[PDB]
RNA sequence: AAACUCCAGUUGACACAAAAUAGACUACGAAAGUGGCUUUAACAUAUCUGAACACACAAUAGCUAAGACCCAAACUGGGAUUAGAUACCCCACUAUGCUUAGCCCUAAACCUCAACAGUUAAAUCAACAAAACUGCUCGCCAGAACACUACGAGCCACAGCUUAAAACUCAAA
């Protein structure tokens, strides 16, 4: 309200291209976390309840990041059998 | 046996890493430093995962952007777009 | 662990809180 | 942990193996292996190791004993006589290449 | 202790802006403050608008003033940049220096 | 709570139709699922609620690529999970 | 072992040398290793001041004519 | 001249022309995209409504207001009326995540109007006020 | 050490004479606090 | 459908409310709790244990006085649905959530792990949870239900809180 306009959360159309500006503004605003901030705002969440999905996402995405190192690791031995028959 | 092995520290022991502020000073009144870890279009302060910095500069980060949004020093909801040609240290690309 | 005792303890304190409205 | 005493050291995380011991638990074990051989005892080397299944099929077969270096199947000594037959013989000595 | 006094002033004409950072030094020295050296940041425009005084406010004068003063002196001055109309925002820190660096061994 | 054991280890049914099927298109407007998920501009016709509410059908309209048809079905049967974690979370 | 540490302060200056090392060789010599040599031989045979003991020995592989670039 | 996302500042003087005019003199048309209706208006640079339309003024009622057709239909008029003022360039301020939100748009350059810019500015409260109680359909 | 720091600093300090000298050369002063960093680690002044 | 049309959009001014991002951090505090900025005070003890009652504290809810009131909202109305809806959905609005001075003293107040010291050797070890134990101390427990009850006592509490039985009954729980 207090801050200078056309300076936050502004993209310039390059050769007419309406769409792709959007298409990249939408990508700025999902990857800031305001998009989903938006969504979750539109009803109170309750404080013990952020607490829960904060945690289930944090482990969430630690053990996922550990199986994917895992299968990567593994991954390695995956090529043409060098003793077949033996 | 002089041969034996003697006890002793690694000696090829590599030094530990180390952020890209580590020994450096952090200030409210730098705006310049503070603008590199915002979000160019919102003015979102970055994770330590996309700056890269240890959790004791990027407490130092958060308080002294804190400080200067408060003071008067630094836009809140925006980075100052004088400092959008910095060099960028965040590792994050909009393809933009 | 045991529910049948927490839902006798519930049956129980709101079966006596309905007694002492009552009288 | 049980490999911990015949470990001489660590050489930059990789684990060196005491070569003196080795070198007695080598001969009593060569020791025990030609009198077992020397009394005629069926001798089966086993080993997992598929980078090594030819070598140890060709050394059984040179020196007159017994391989097994495929698939293990369950039973084949618990329950030697139901696979094999009621007069089956068992080897006298096992000799792992490999645990 | 030693504190840093970050002032943002109104925008004005050189006799002026010199009268105003004479009165604040004046106070600060009635409090007690032994005022250590003045530094000019620059006349620049403001990061948001900022309503002081019944007038708003898109540029102004960015000063800080060093001083050393006792504990009791700061509350008071606060207060007297409260009055004054030449000052956009006047907020008192504990002079950066002072706090220590402590030194790091890198990431664990 | 250990999530490391864990992961280790009608009028009524037409409004929720409704609502869901609102619920998942503003979804799928936005990279909020997956960036891939966007590129693909999926489209969906209805939204179908099993009379014992045990699966939520999503009809998603088909285009004339077969390739196309293939890769949307392999990223919407990947996003699935987070987009009802998603549901769940906003309080849908 | 005691050269380990010379040999660290060598990997540390001089880096891993061009030359590529030949594991099958039981008496393989790396430029390392000869430098440790003869760091030993200089400790020997004189004082003990390790930042001068590492300069002479440079000097002394580099008068033999082996390159040593830092 | 590599192009820039980053809309021009109006202190820093730059070469970006539209119709002869600056960035800062191009007129705004501002979206606002609700979940049952969408609103557009057309302002100057100097905030002078030139044109006005929402899904409601044009006919549509109740459940079909917050519709795409009808967000389309709202961007065509507001189009038609500012195009009756003058108005070729517009930059477009988006407010809010309705389904109106894109439809709006495609409706003003459907209408003759060309975009330069897009900014967003819906409401983000730092946590001010309380939302209200999740609903329990 | 530091006594004897804090006594020639104290040389340069405001003083009520030198109020109107100071204030007028800090008017026509300028004090950068700014400077950037690198991925590298190094320090870009202005 | 009701409701509003002193309505709605842009722009400008404008809180005794709440504190995006940082936080993918795991810190401070005895616990309860604590995540906008500045400043002043400030986080006990160089043996350990030591209380339903002593001395201090204790989320949310609740009771007295005054004040503030954006938003949310028990309750209360209106609209809709339903066989009915004294609920769920929509609108409006209270007590209450906020500040000040007093009370009330309860929570799945839980890491469902009492405080200090020590060990990784034994068959590790009912099971599951959260690897198994040792020394020492305080508190507590001896079938289920009756019973977070009755009576007595204490309490700023008066449909309240703490402590807390017996009779009858059963072969289980
Ligand atoms: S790594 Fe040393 S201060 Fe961050
Ligand atoms: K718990
Ligand atoms: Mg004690
Ligand atoms: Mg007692
Ligand atoms: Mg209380
Ligand atoms: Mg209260
Ligand atoms: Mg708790
Ligand atoms: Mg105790
Ligand atoms: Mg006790
Ligand atoms: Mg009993
Ligand atoms: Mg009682």
């Amino acid at each position: 309200a207090k801050h200078l306009k056309f300076i936050a959360r502004t993209v310039m159309v390059q050769e007419g291209n309406v769409e792709s500006a959007y298409r990249t503004l939408n990508r700025i605003l999902t990857m800031d976390g305001l998009i989903e901030d938006i969504k979750h705002r539109r009803y109170y969440e309750k404080p013990c309840r952020r607490r829960q999905r904060e945690s289930y996402e944090r482990c969430r995405r630690i053990y996922n990041m550990e199986m994917a190192r895992k299968i990567n690791f593994l991954m390695r031995k995956n090529r043409a059998d060098p003793w077949q028959g033996c | 046996n002089e041969d034996l092995p003697i006890s002793m520290e690694n000696p090829y022991k590599e030094p530990l890493k180390k952020c890209i502020l580590c020994g450096k000073h952090v200030d409210y009144k730098n705006v310049q430093l503070l603008s590199q870890f915002v979000s160019p279009f919102t003015g979102c302060i970055y994770g330590r995962h996309i700056t890269g910095l240890c959790g004791k500069k990027q407490k130092e980060i958060t308080k002294a952007i804190k400080r200067a949004q408060i003071m008067g020093f630094m836009p809140v909801t925006y980075k100052d777009p004088a400092y959008l040609k910095d060099p960028k240290v965040c590792n994050i690309r909009y393809r933009e | 662990k045991n529910v049948l005792k927490i839902r006798r303890r519930k049956m129980n304190h709101h079966k006596y809180r309905k007694l002492v409205k009552k009288t | 942990r049980f490999m911990e005493p015949y470990i001489f050291g660590s050489r930059l995380d990789h684990d060196i193996i005491d070569l003196e011991q080795t070198a007695t638990h080598l001969q009593l074990a060569l020791n025990f292996t030609a009198h077992m051989a020397y009394r005629k005892g069926i001798i089966l080397f086993i080993s997992r190791n598929r980078q090594f299944s030819y070598l140890i099929e060709n050394m059984a077969r040179d020196c007159g004993e017994y391989a097994h270096t495929r698939y293990f199947r369950g039973g084949m000594l618990t329950n030697a006589r139901l696979l094999f037959g009621p007069t089956v013989r068992l080897p006298d000595l096992i000799i792992f290449l490999h645990t | 202790p030693r504190y840093e006094l970050a002032l943002i002033l109104k925008a004005m004409q050189r006799p002026e802006t010199a009268a105003t950072l004479k009165r604040t030094i004046e106070a600060l020295m009635d409090r007690g403050a032994i005022v250590r050296d003045l530094e000019n940041l620059g006349e620049r425009a403001l990061p948001y608008r900022i309503s002081a005084h019944s007038q708003q406010h898109n540029r102004g004068g960015y000063f800080l003033v060093d001083f050393y003063a006792p504990t009791a002196a700061v509350e008071s001055m606060v207060e007297h940049l409260s009055r004054d109309i030449d000052v956009i925002r006047g907020n008192i820190v504990k002079h950066p220096l002072t706090q220590e660096l402590k030194e790091c061994e890198g990431i664990v | 709570k250990n999530w490391l054991k864990k992961f280790a280890s009608h009028a009524r049914l037409r409004a929720l139709n409704g609502l869901l099927y609102k619920a998942l298109t503003d979804l799928l407007c936005t990279p909020e699922v997956s960036q891939e998920l966007y590129d693909l501009n999926v489209e969906l016709s209805k939204v179908s609620l099993t009379p014992d509410f045990s699966a939520c059908r999503a009809y998603w309209k088909t285009t004339l690529s077969a390739e196309q048809n293939a890769h949307m079905e392999a990223v919407l049967q990947r996003s699935a999970a987070h987009m009802r974690h998603l549901l769940m979370s906003q309080q849908t | 072992y005691h050269e380990d540490r010379i040999r660290a302060k060598f990997y540390s200056v001089y880096g891993s040398g061009q030359r590529a090392f030949d594991l099958f060789n039981p008496n393989f010599k790396s430029t390392c290793q000869r430098f440790v040599e003869k760091y030993t031989e200089l400790q020997k045979l004189g004082e003990t001041d390790e930042e001068k003991l590492f300069v002479e020995t440079g000097k002394a592989l580099l008068a033999e004519g082996v390159i040593l670039r830092r | 001249t590599k192009f820039s996302i980053y809309p021009p500042i109006p202190g820093e003087e730059s070469s970006l022309r539209w119709a002869g005019k600056k960035f800062e003199e191009i007129p705004i048309a501002h979206i606002k995209a609700s979940h049952n209706n969408t609103q557009i208006q057309v302002v100057s640079a100097s905030n002078e409504p030139l044109a006005f339309a929402s899904c409601g003024t044009e006919g549509f009622r109740n459940a079909k207001k917050g519709t795409g057709i009808a967000a389309q239909t709202a961007g065509i008029a507001a189009a038609a009326r500012a195009k009756q003022k003058g108005v070729i360039h517009i930059r477009v301020v988006v407010k809010g995540l309705g389904p109106g939100r894109l439809s709006a748009m495609h409706g003003l350059i459907m209408g003759g109007l060309e975009v330069i810019s897009i900014t967003d500015n819906t409401p983000i409260p730092h946590n001010g006020c309380r939302p209200r109680k999740a609903r329990k359909l | 050490r530091e006594v004897l720091q804090l006594q020639e600093e104290v040389k340069n300090f405001i003083t009520r004479e030198n109020l109107e000298a100071r204030v007028e050369a800090a008017l026509d002063s300028r004090k950068n606090y700014n400077w950037a960093i690198t991925r590298e680690g190094l320090v870009v002044r202005p």
